[PDB]
């Protein structure tokens, strides 16, 4: 109840922090993806369009 | 304005689906062979 600790001497530190912020945007293709290059295939896909 | 369905864009960029190429002209390669298939003597034969 009469005990306190007080410093005396310091050090200064460098601390690293990584933080991702953005990834890598994408795109995708429906006709090229689904229809392998073929017109049969894209005559039923215009129902799903 | 096929790929956005809508007879009408505003200002941006957009990514577009394909509808240029479109084959003309076909190929065909088999190998030469002319022997004729025993068709008769298999279906026709004497006595099944
Ligand atoms: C705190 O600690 C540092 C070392 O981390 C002490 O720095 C020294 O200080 C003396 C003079 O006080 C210099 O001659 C030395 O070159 C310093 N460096 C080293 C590595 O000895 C400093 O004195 C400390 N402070 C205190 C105990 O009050
Ligand atoms: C495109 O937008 C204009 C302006 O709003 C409108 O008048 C026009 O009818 C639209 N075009 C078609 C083909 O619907």
């Amino acid at each position: 109840n009469n005990s306190i600790a007080i410093p005396t001497n310091f050090s200064i530190s460098v601390t690293t922090e990584v933080m991702p912020v953005s990834m890598a945007k994408t795109s995708v293709d429906c006709t090229m993806y689904i229809c392998g290059d073929s017109l049969e295939c894209s005559n039923l896909l215009l129902q799903y369009g | 304005k096929c790929t956005t369905k809508s007879f009408n864009v505003s200002k941006g960029i957009y990514q577009t689906s394909n509808f240029r190429v479109s084959p003309v002209t076909e190929v065909v390669r088999f190998p030469n062979i002319t022997n004729l298939c025993p068709f008769d003597k298999v279906f026709n034969a004497t006595r099944f």
